[PDB]
């Protein structure tokens, strides 16, 4: 149901700490969001911390339900008050964030998917599941959300890291499904239209030979497959998990069937390069 | 990398603005005119900021010249050419600023300006990406701030007439129906009969809507209390570049007193006056006035088709921003600080 | 390469002992061509389906080109039986090509294995592109004829006179009459019609040839064309000494798409030999090969030197190729060339034993003046053959090798044709003439080559 | 499967002397209607349509087409229409050009076919569209798309050289029979046109000939089938052996949209006064769609056209549509 948690360990940021909010509501000092990072906490967008020029309207610059980077400049954990600043935000902190965000909120729906599954009612028993799996993970890295991904990235390929956990059995089984579900990587398929022709004395044979010196180089992991389109187009295809060295791979396994296609009095041209197709 | 893909973006732009420019809006101009810029200042490489404003006046110019009746990538450049001025007049010690930069008589009295953008600040490019930044943010919540003003100027059972299809005003309708009842008579703005569009949108949300032909302006003007259009442009004196037929109805709103509200955001502000440049109105082909299967009758008869067209700031009563509402009269103020007199002329 | 049918092996072959009545050969493709020369309509494509059972062709292009033009070939296998109790003609039957070499008999004929005689193969084409591909080149395009006249109309029908025609100037001695559509015509009828018929061809070139009498649909009589194929056909004299050449007419790309790479074939060029044997294996030129044009527009030609990878003919494969019929040269040349019947009009032949490579001729014509048999009804000018303009193009037709040509200059009887692509030939071979009268090209004279532009042949 | 990048054929050669004199010494393409060669419009009209190759084929003044060219806006890297030059003293028709087309297999898909003296502004896409969608749906029936423009017969664009009168199935837009009426007083249409449809059988005499095809590369597999083949002999040869070749020509017709072809002096007048006007907008001359420091000028009222550095005298007056 309604169901929540922080993302982290600690109930409150920190000044000079980066967040992530969403804008609630327009007042009169400044706006009104919540810290999505923290259990939706109230706290105020000043509007003097707003921007660095001299700014009339506070509808300017800011919409109600739009997410916003901004950083901490004062925390009063008695009274509630949270002040937050978006002039002092740098792009590449907003980026972090960003990133950060992304992570945390992957975590946190792994969890929340694990605790729906489990038939958690409240919001302790989430707040335990916290304890025990992500804030674990968290504090033994010293890196806040970032600790947690890690560790969980650790896991599909190594279940070894999701024992030392005081899980139960129920509790195991279905971090590990929701896990490896969620977050294994997928196979993107790169592929690249070429053209290959000997019109020497070796014809069809110097074709093939060049088609299978440049398919010879296929690491075992990645399997490399050429077939005819209509000749002389022929078309070059893998299946990769990870992409920058597939399309490197086919790049100069081009390169190689060029040099030996025109070794042997062959032409050569590339109608489409290498390129991932959904 | 950088130029390859820069120059073939500022290619691919100038030819969309010089044939075409598909369902692209007003809002989606500024907003590709703003990237572009961005774009270039990032990678191009430039010292001062003296070389930044001439780079950008240069492609500023072409972009410009590509097609001159649209002036948001005009006005996006000069703002971005402020922009520019500002940040340096910051980083050179003048304390406050978008009022010196101005000719005042206040100014002029109490000394005046002696302008130099050759020296060099490594902090320059940061603060110019940050305000086109905050600029991008405001363009993307601007038609909201307009259409949130909807409640102050409708009334119960009120009769208001608009011209063509403007989404603005399409938006400031919807949010002021949410609340209110009243009926829309929309001219069809013939050749280009968008108006139909704008008749049919208004008629999904549930707002009494009729459509007539801009015939009948002036008959059905004696029983409409307020007038609500949009337009492209908005000159240096207040005066209106929108859409042909709208000088008629400004003129029957005129005759009956009846106000005329221009529901217009801040990036449609052209600091041009009218005075002449022979560059107002865009004369499409006259295949929309009279078909080609005319015949023969077409050798000896001159057809033409303005698409737009002036209207003075005489007939206008207010126009409604996303900064609020002004009169016609306010609007010099609002060409001072959004635009330097030295860039009205790229 | 196939089971059930004679071996073949390329070091127990010797050409000088080879003869069109080889058992080895015929076992496996057709030696004579038997040209039919009848018409739509009437049973000329159900006569030769009749005789030769039902084709399937082991490769076709998805599109066919000069369908009006092309020289279809269809593969007959004729057997007779050994036993003198069946009577003739049942002894003689015809079949495909895929039959075994003997197969017992299926009719009670009181015992006795059939065994092979001959194999057939006939040059059927739809129209009349016939005349002009064999009427003075000669070569070895065929050696026989089937006249086919129907038996519903009276002879002689506005369309026999063309086939009487076409008969005489072919220049063919060995002609057979087969009456078809005659199940449905009384005796009486078929009696006249008959004596029409030897009225029409009192005097020509048909007078000594038999009348037989078949029904195409039903199967009847058959026999009896075996018979006078058997008896009446002569063997025809063919030189299988000299260097392998032959005419190009189809050309397939037998990759299929989405084949894996160590499937890729080379391309097959389907053509007819005329004077020489091909081996699997040989070295062969194809000429003019790769023709293209310079930066400026100069014509240059290469020739495609390759190797057979293969040999078919129809479905059955080959291991040595010889005249009289339709094979099919496996090679290595690379499916592009040869893709879309893309080499049709080239020459492929031994390495060094071709001819040479024509731009323009300059042909001594000699031009018809009204069509070969045809009745001039109402409009007179329509049978009349105007003389040669400059700027027409014609259809220049050497022997199996067909090719376009503009008129450039004609002075009294020298005319000067430039080809449409270069064509491999030798000064003083026989050429004929053909051009559009109406949806269709017909013959309007033929000639001699006295003199030409040659191209030469670049080889890297 | 994606289609190839969309290409064109661009006939530079007239291959005939409609233009004699004023072609002994100037090639066609290369006459200055409105102050823009008509090639420039060609070019123009096939960027703007979304063609990404163009094979200029060039046959008469060879050299002088290939010294425009390559000072135009669409030979420099930027553009995003490579233009290849293809040159040949062999060309004496545009049967020749498409035999050379198809030796060459330069088009692998559907590619564009006009001449180097086409004005317009049409865009192809839906045209084009509407040939793959008929080619997909009949595999190798639909063979050509021509594009004919609605028009009164009395137009001045409309000469009695090129007029033409099409029979048309109008159910599915199939060209039953095409015929050129130069001459004639009295138009016969075979009544084998009313053999299959029944309902629709339009004949029709206000097509304007834009002279614009989509053809795929089986019109150049044909044209070197029959080397006896202009575009006119190629339709009428087409829909006279229907019954041998199982092939059709469809058209589409665009009403909004201006398109024709300079053949003679009177179009060439006619399409001037017509581009003058904007009817052939964007391509106006202000437009400067050339991209030319030359050819750049203001509009003012009653479409007249002024350039830089032009005096007038006291007492001049330029009436209406003047450059």
């Amino acid at each position: 149901p309604g169901l929540s948690c922080r993302f982290y360990q600690h109930k409150f940021p920190e000044v000079e700490d980066v967040v992530m909010v969403n804008v609630r509501s327009i007042a009169e000092m400044g706006a009104y969001v919540s810290l999505l990072e923290y259990n939706n906490i109230e706290g105020m967008i000043l509007l003097s911390e707003l921007s660095r020029r001299r700014i009339r309207s506070i509808n300017k610059l800011i919409r109600i339900g739009r997410n916003e980077c901004v950083v901490v400049i004062r925390v009063d954990k008695e009274k509630g008050y949270i002040d937050l600043s978006k002039r002092r935000v740098s792009p590449e902190e907003a980026i972090k964030c960003e990133d950060k965000f992304t992570k945390s909120k992957t975590v946190y729906s792994i969890l929340r998917h694990v605790a729906e599954v489990l038939e958690y009612t409240k919001d302790e028993q989430l707040e335990s599941l916290f304890q025990r799996t992500a804030w674990v993970f968290d504090d033994k890295y010293k890196r806040p959300g970032y600790g947690a991904y890690d560790a969980f990235k650790h896991a599909v390929s190594d279940p070894s890291i999701l024992d030392s956990l005081d899980l139960n059995e129920d509790e195991r089984e279905v971090l590990i499904n929701n896990i490896n579900r969620r977050l294994t990587p997928q196979a993107v398929k790169i592929r690249a239209d070429i053209e290959v022709a000997c019109y020497g004395y070796e014809g069809i044979d110097a074709v093939k030979e060049a088609l299978r010196a440049g398919l010879n180089c296929s690491t075992e992991n990645m399997p490399i497959k050429i077939n005819l389109i209509a000749p002389p187009r022929y078309v070059m295809t893998t299946t990769t998990l990870e992409r920058t060295e597939g399309l490197s791979v086919l790049s100069q396994a081009m390169a190689v069937i060029k040099e030996k296609i025109e070794e042997k009095r062959g032409v050569f041209n590339v109608q489409m390069e290498p390129k991932v197709v959904t | 990398a950088k130029g390859s893909e820069l120059s073939e973006r500022i290619e691919s732009f100038v030819e969309t603005l010089k044939r075409g420019g598909g369902p692209r809006s007003s809002e989606e101009m500024a907003r590709e005119t703003l990237g572009l810029l961005r774009q270039i200042i990032t990678d191009h490489r430039w010292s001062n900021a003296g070389e930044l404003m001439e780079l950008i006046r240069r492609e500023g110019r072409r972009m410009t010249a590509a097609q001159p009746s649209e002036t948001t990538v005009g006005n996006m450049v000069r703002r971005v050419l402020k922009i520019i001025r500002e940040e340096y007049g910051r980083l050179h010690g003048r304390s406050d600023e978008s009022d010196q930069q101005e000719s005042l008589h206040k100014l002029l009295t109490s000394g005046g300006l002696n302008e130099d953008f050759s020296f060099h600040y490594a902090q320059l490019q940061s603060n110019i990406i940050e305000a086109i930044n905050e600029l991008l943010v405001e363009l993307e919540g601007t038609m909201e701030n307009i259409a949130a003003q909807a409640l102050e100027h409708i009334h119960s059972n009120e009769v208001i007439m608009t011209i063509g299809f403007s989404r603005t005003v399409e938006a400031f309708l919807k949010e002021a129906a949410r609340k209110r009842k009243f009926h829309v008579i929309v001219a069809e703005c013939a050749p280009f009969c968008q108006g139909h569009e704008m008749a049919v949108n208004l008629s999904k949300a549930g707002i009494e809507t009729t459509v007539m032909t801009d015939a009948a302006i002036f008959a059905v003007m004696s029983r409409v209390n307020k007038v609500i259009i949009g337009t492209k442009t908005i000159l240096a004196n207040g005066a209106l570049r929108a859409v042909t037929g709208t000088h008629t109805l400004a003129l029957a709103a005129k005759h009956h007193s009846t106000p005329l509200i221009v529901c217009a955001p801040m990036f449609k502000l052209s600091p041009q006056f009218p005075n002449e440049e022979d560059s107002f109105h865009k004369f499409v082909a006259p295949e929309e006035v009279l078909p080609f299967t005319e015949g023969d009758i077409l050798e000896k008869v001159s057809v033409h088709c303005p698409v737009f067209d002036y209207v003075p700031p005489e007939l206008i009563t207010l126009f409604i921003s996303n900064i609020g509402g002004n009169a016609p009269s306010y609007i010099y103020r609002l060409m001072s600080e959004l635009y330097h007199p030295d860039d009205h002329v790229l | 390469g196939q089971p059930h049918l004679s071996r073949q092996d390329l070091t127990t072959l010797d050409v000088t002992k080879l003869t069109p009545l080889s058992h080895e050969v015929i076992s496996r493709q057709a030696t004579i061509n038997i040209g039919t020369i009848g018409h739509v309509a009437h049973g000329k494509s159900t006569v030769v389906k009749a005789i030769s059972g039902v084709h399937t062709v082991r490769f076709k292009n998805e599109l066919e080109r000069n369908i009006t033009i092309k020289l279809g070939y269809a593969n007959a296998k004729i057997y007779k039986l050994d036993d003198p109790s069946c009577p003739r003609p049942e002894c003689y039957r015809s079949c495909g090509s895929s039959t075994p070499d003997e197969f017992p008999t299926d009719i009670p004929g009181t015992k006795g294995n059939f065994k092979l005689v001959r194999h057939v193969s006939f040059v059927d084409c739809p129209g009349h592109d016939i005349l002009m591909a064999t009427m003075l080149n000669g070569a070895a395009v065929m050696d026989a004829a089937l006249l086919l006249i129907a038996g519903n109309e009276s002879c002689p029908q506005p369309q026999t006179s063309e086939h009487l025609a076409a008969i005489e100037i072919m220049k063919l001695k060995h002609i057979l009459i087969l009456q078809n559509k005659i199940d449905l015509v009384k005796e009486s009828q078929a009696k006249e019609q008959y004596e029409q018929i030897l009225a029409f061809v009192q005097g020509t070139v048909a007078e000594g040839a038999p009348i037989i009498p078949i029904s195409a649909q039903l199967k009847y009589n058959i026999e009896v064309v075996c018979e006078y194929i058997v008896k009446k056909i002569p063997v025809p004299p063919r030189d299988f000494t000299s260097e392998p050449r032959l005419i190009v007419i189809r050309s397939f790309d037998v990759n299929k798409p989405g084949c894996e790479v160590d499937d890729l074939k080379g391309g097959v060029a389907g053509g007819s030999i005329l004077k020489g044997v091909l081996k699997v294996g040989q070295e062969i030129e194809v000429r003019p090969g790769i023709v293209s044009k310079d930066s400026e527009g100069k014509l240059m030609c290469k020739p495609i030197f390759s190797k057979i990878v293969s040999l078919f003919a129809e479905h059955n494969d080959l291991q040595y190729a010889a005249p009289g019929g339709l094979i099919g040269v496996g090679t290595k040349i690379d499916p592009t060339l040869c893709r879309a019947d893309r080499m049709v009009g080239q020459v492929l032949g031994a390495v060094g034993a071709l001819p040479e490579i024509f731009t323009e001729l300059e042909i001594s014509y000699f031009l018809l003046r009204r069509l070969l048999g045809v009745r001039t009804e109402g409009d007179k000018k329509a049978a009349k053959v105007q003389k040669l303009s400059k700027n027409e193009v014609l259809m220049v037709n050497i022997g199996s090798l067909s090719t376009g040509g503009r008129v450039s200059a004609v002075k009294a009887d020298l005319g000067k044709i430039v080809l449409t692509n270069p064509v491999c030939t030798e000064v003083g071979e026989k050429i004929a003439l053909s051009r559009r009268v109406e949806k269709h090209w017909r013959l309007i004279g033929w000639g001699q080559i006295r003199r030409g532009v040659t191209i030469k042949p670049t080889v890297d | 499967e994606p289609p190839p990048p969309l290409q064109a054929v661009l006939v530079a050669d007239s291959f005939d002397r409609r233009f004699f004199p004023i072609s002994k010494d100037q090639p066609r393409v290369l006459l200055p209607l409105a102050n823009v060669a008509l090639i420039d419009y060609t070019l123009e009209f096939l960027t703007a349509t979304g063609v990404q190759e163009t094979f200029v084929f060039c046959c008469w003044k060879a050299a002088q087409i290939k010294e425009h060219l390559l000072k135009s806006k669409w030979c420099r890297p930027t553009s995003l229409n490579v233009v290849r030059i293809i040159t040949s003293e062999l060309y004496r028709s545009l049967g020749d050009v498409l035999r050379d087309v198809d030796a060459k297999a330069l088009v692998r898909s559907d590619f564009l076919l006009v001449y180097g003296d086409v004005i317009s502004n049409i865009n192809i896409t839906r045209a084009l569209e509407e040939h793959r969608l008929r080619r997909k749906l009949e595999k190798n029936v639909s063979v050509m798309t021509m594009i004919f423009k609605e028009s009164s017969p009395s137009h001045p664009t409309r000469c009695h050289e090129d007029n033409v009168v099409v029979a048309v199935d109008s159910t599915t837009n199939r060209v039953l029979h095409f015929q050129k009426t130069q001459g004639l007083r009295r138009f016969a249409f075979p009544l084998s046109l009313f053999q299959g449809s029944s309902d629709g059988v339009e004949v029709r005499y206000d097509l304007l000939d834009c002279h614009i095809s989509i053809c795929s590369p089986q019109v150049a597999q044909l044209f070197t089938d029959n080397f006896d083949y202009t575009r006119d002999d190629f339709v009428r040869g087409l829909l006279v052996n229907e019954e041998i070749l199982g092939n059709q020509i469809h058209m589409h017709v665009t009403a909004k949209e201006y398109g024709a072809r300079v053949s003679n002096l009177h179009m060439y007048s006619a399409v001037c006064a017509d581009v003058i006007r904007r009817w052939v907008y964007p391509l106006t001359p202000e437009a400067n769609f050339t991209d030319s420091t030359t050819q750049s000028c203001t509009h003012s009222r009653h479409n007249i056209y002024r350039g830089p550095e032009v005096s007038l005298g006291h007492g001049s007056i330029l009436e209406e549509n003047v450059l």
